[PDB]
RNA sequence: UUCCCGGGCCUUGUAC
RNA sequence: CGUCGUCAGCUCGUGCCGUGAGGUGUUGGGUUAAGUCCCGCAACGAGCGCAACCCCCGCCGUUAGUUGCCAGCGGUUCGGCCGGGCACUCUAACGGGACUGCCCGCGAAAGCGGGAGGAAGGAGGGGACGACGUCUGGUCAGCAUGGCCCUUACGGCCUG
């Protein structure tokens, strides 16, 4: 319910410091999705065709919402700062500001936006996210 | 085998009979892949048991055959480089085997000239009681049960 | 009441030539029977792979023919000089008997 | 394999039987089949160079 | 009128015609029992009809040819299971469990170069 | 070790014969002793010319040799003069009025013999072994070619001791069979022997 | 799968 | 060309760790014939590998009926023998079909157990296919070639 982007079934160790790499599968996963839209998938025969589909699944999976980003953010959000360590590493390391749902169990100095809340409690994440693009919404 | 389980083959049931003990014989009879010649041989064993003995021979056989059934068996075990010759259960199947073979060799060790009376003569004694195959039964099961010292090796 | 014999080692060749006798007859007035498959004969040669000894390499070559019949029938004129005008391709093999 | 062997079948030899095949490409004369009349390695490196019309790997 | 069934089983091919009638089969214009005389495994060719409790319905006309005797009853058999089955449809429900709308397909393995026929290695020994 | 010819390998699909004719029994043997002959003949002249490869075809007691060069103008010469004796050669050689024809081959890098040839007269001219293979690799990568392999057989530098060299990139599938791999050898004769050159070029599938 | 033979992978001591 | 071995392994690009040699990937749990696949994991991929693409056998269909075949017709000196017909077997070419595809249940997933429809059911049965490399492996007597050696002889021709 917004433009931006997104990362939720797995973060795979690099979607930034390399971002390129990442931006190869993207493009594998766009030329496949047009491939299965084509009237030239009669060749191939139907077994290839099953590999085919595996292995668009999988990319589908994984690499769906990130497959907006043209090129690097602008800030990132992260709901656990430490669960998803490597992300904020990364984001530390390419300049791009952190913003998180931290809790009693984080580090304050690794976030420069940092919201104290809770990790848990749907309820709480629900509440936070529905306010934070709201006002994404509002302000474009 | 180290994964699978080696799925028993299901025989044919007989054609005469409607049964798979029988067929089951008849191919251990078998030697050199010659199906009708042992089949004729049984069928001229069980015509000879029938006219010998009042009672169908389907009936002799199957009784002969739960007659030669054992339930223990000795197995060489290797530890320390010695031999522990260890009682054990034995599956239907297993049962089934060693009972069939037993008395398909003990049909050939006669000493008539034809086969069909050799086997037929086999068949009635091991229903009796008496015979090549029931002895060496009691032979295996009597080196069996005598060794139950060794029995702590479940193996 | 003609017979026409097709003869290859590439049956691709050979059905295209077969396809184009039967196609230009049959432009050419009278019915014809159509091609008529026949049993492909085989010819093979079992060799070393090795030049000195290892008996049990055994590499294996084959050489096939495909044969075809066309039998056009009710004969006409300008269709006998159809055939043996058009140029078959290099590969297939053609004879004619009555 | 000597020349003078490989000149040495090409001449009459007063008598049939004494005539006999040699390969027309390494001059042997152990492997030599009637049908290409080349022994079988010089066989072998010609079908895997494609140089024999209709002949190809078999596999059945 | 014509109740037809291919069957083939082990390089033999058989061709079955099934008529209403007394219960006459013939093969090759000869007897089926004359035919396959000695052969203890030929009454293992019609128990197709004995399960549909047939036998006595249909008169059998039996062209068959190529490969060997046991070949010619299993194609035989599966003959007579397709022309029943052809006869109506709703005896495949009964059919089918009993294993007779199978066609059988394991024949003789290609003979294999490094071994005697196919899976035996020539014998070796004093290593 | 021990990989089969590349090109045997798909004589079916995706490569065709170099020889395309039908013989019967009578007389395979004599058709293909003197498509020996001419092929021989050939190879030993244009050697200059950049040979590629020679198609022989017969129709009707009659010869259509075929002959793919790199260059063009050595074969044919001022004014078409060079072809005929040529042609006259293999009139004498065997008499069915042949009719020899020149192809020209399209960008030249994409010809697994070229390349052959080349590395090979590079070997026989004393270079050096490595950097020549590493330069033809990448000349051939620059011309499309998904693939490209090149291996040199042994005694590299007049040594005492025979190396294989071997060099590559991209995607080369010597195991599929839908790959259409062109395949080239040479052989370079030097003071100190023989080497043997071996490249494989993989362009695109089915 | 205890043992005989031949392999693969993962673990530990003394030399290049 | 043989063998390890049709064993499943051998590497690279970019990114991360370490001052550096280097490491990760390629380890751990599970599962496969398999570095096959899933999950976890600072890694995401890619190349040679495996698998697939190719051939044969197994079911069905469309073109094609002579030297192949003979169900329903008419004769037959009763043997498809003739007249006659491509229904069937076959013969070849082109396709369809098998994909854990559908259902029940068990698992976080790969998957597992059991069913149905099917000729075939969980790589359907075989073939062709041999990775980086090892073995100073084999072959100068298939052939090609470097260096030595002989050239009234170690060359060549006949009989035994
Ligand atoms: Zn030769």
């Amino acid at each position: 319910r917004a433009g931006m982007p997104y990362v939720n079934q797995r973060w795979l160790g690099g979607m930034l410091t390399n971002f390129k790499t990442i931006s190869q599968r993207v493009h594998r996963l766009e030329e496949l999705e047009a491939l299965f839209a084509s009237p030239e998938i009669e060749e191939r025969p139907k077994k290839e065709q099953v590999r085919l589909k595996h292995e668009l699944e999988r990319l589908q999976k994984y690499l769906s919402g990130f497959r907006l980003l043209k090129r690097l953010p602008d800030a990132i959000f992260v709901v656990d700062p430490t669960k998803e360590a490597i992300a904020v590493r990364e984001a530390r390391k390419l300049f791009i500001p952190v913003i998180a749902l931290a809790d009693t169990d984080s580090d304050p100095d690794l976030v420069d936006y940092i919201i104290p809340g809770n990790d848990d409690a749907i309820r709480s994440i629900q509440l936070i996210l529905s306010r934070a693009v709201d006002l994404i919404i509002q302000a474009r | 085998a180290r994964r699978r389980r080696a799925e028993v083959r299901q025989l044919q049931p007989d054609l005469v009979y409607g049964d798979v003990l029988v067929t089951a014989f008849i191919n251990k009879i078998m030697r050199d892949g010659k199906k009708n010649l042992a089949a004729r041989i049984f069928y001229d064993a069980c015509k000879i048991i029938q006219e010998k003995t009042g009672q169908e021979p389907l009936k002799v056989f199957k009784q002969a055959v739960e007659n030669v059934k054992p339930r223990m068996e000795v197995r060489s075990r290797r530890v320390g480089g010695a031999n522990y010759q260890v009682p054990m259960e034995v599956s239907p199947r297993r049962q089934q085997s060693l009972a069939l073979r037993w008395l398909v060799q003990a049909a050939n060790q006669r000493p008539e000239r034809r086969a069909a009376v050799r086997i037929a003569h086999e068949l009635m004694d091991a229903a009796e009681g008496k015979g090549g195959a029931v002895k060496k039964k009691e032979d295996v099961e009597r080196m069996a049960e005598a060794n139950r010292a060794y029995a702590h090796y479940r193996w | 009441k003609i017979r026409i014999k097709l003869r290859g080692f590439d049956h691709k060749t050979l059905d295209a030539s077969a396809q184009k006798i039967v196609e230009a007859a049959r432009r050419s007035g009278a019915q014809v029977s159509g091609p008529i498959p026949l049993p492909t004969r085989v010819r093979r040669f079992t060799v070393i792979r090795g030049p000195f000894k290892h008996k049990d390499s055994r590499e294996h070559f084959e050489l096939r023919t495909h044969n075809r019949l066309v039998d056009i029938i009710n004969p006409n004129r300008k269709t006998i000089e159809q055939l043996m005008t058009l140029d078959l391709p290099t590969g297939v093999e053609i004879e004619i008997k009555t | 394999a000597r020349k003078a062997l490989i000149e040495k079948a090409k001449r009459t030899p007063k008598f049939k039987v004494r005539a006999y095949t040699r390969c027309v490409r390494c001059g042997r004369a152990r492997s030599v089949y009637r049908f290409f009349g080349l022994c079988r390695i010089c066989l072998r490196e010609l079908a895997h160079k494609g140089q024999l019309p209709g002949v190809r790997k078999a596999s059945w | 009128e014509q109740y037809y069934g291919t069957g083939r089983r082990k390089e033999a091919v058989a061709r079955v015609f099934l008529r209403p009638g007394n219960g006459k089969v013939t093969v090759n214009g000869q007897d089926f029992n004359e035919y396959f005389q000695g052969l203890v495994r030929a009454v293992a060719a019609l128990e197709p009809l004995r399960a549909v409790d047939a036998l006595g319905h249909f008169d059998a006309y039996i062209t068959v040819r190529g490969g060997g005797k046991s070949g010619q009853i299993d194609a035989i058999k599966l003959g007579i299971a397709r022309a029943l089955v052809q006869y109506n449809p709703d005896y495949r429900a009964k059919l089918k469990p009993l294993g007779f709308l199978t066609r059988d397909a394991r024949v003789v393995e290609r003979k294999k170069y490094g071994k005697h026929k196919a899976r035996r290695a020539p014998q070796y020994s004093k290593r | 070790g021990n990989k089969i010819h590349p090109i045997g390998f798909r004589l079916g699909i995706t490569r065709d014969w170099e020889s395309r004719w039908y013989a019967g029994k009578k007389q395979y043997r004599h058709l293909l002793l003197e498509d020996q002959r001419i092929r021989g003949l050939l190879e030993k002249e244009l050697y200059s010319a950049g040979l590629a490869r020679v198609d022989i075809e017969r129709a009707a007691d009659n010869v259509a040799v075929t002959v793919h060069v790199a260059k063009p103008g050595v074969v044919i010469g001022r004014g078409g003069e060079r072809i005929r004796v040529l042609r006259e050669e293999l009139a004498k050689l065997t008499g069915k009025n042949v009719a020899l024809n020149v192809q020209e081959v399209q960008n030249p890098n994409l010809s697994a013999p070229l390349v052959a040839q080349r590395v090979a007269e590079q070997i026989e001219r004393r270079f050096a072994v490595r950097r020549a293979i590493k330069q033809a690799v990448q000349r051939v990568m620059e011309s499309g070619a998904k693939g490209a392999k090149v291996i040199v057989s042994g005694r590299i530098g007049g040594a005492e001791q025979a190396r294989t060299e071997w060099a590559a990139q991209g995607r080369v599938p010597l195991h599929t069979l839908r790959a259409n791999i062109d395949y080239g050898f040479a052989l370079a004769r030097t003071t100190y022997g023989v080497l043997g050159v071996k490249a494989y070029i993989f362009l695109g599938e089915v």
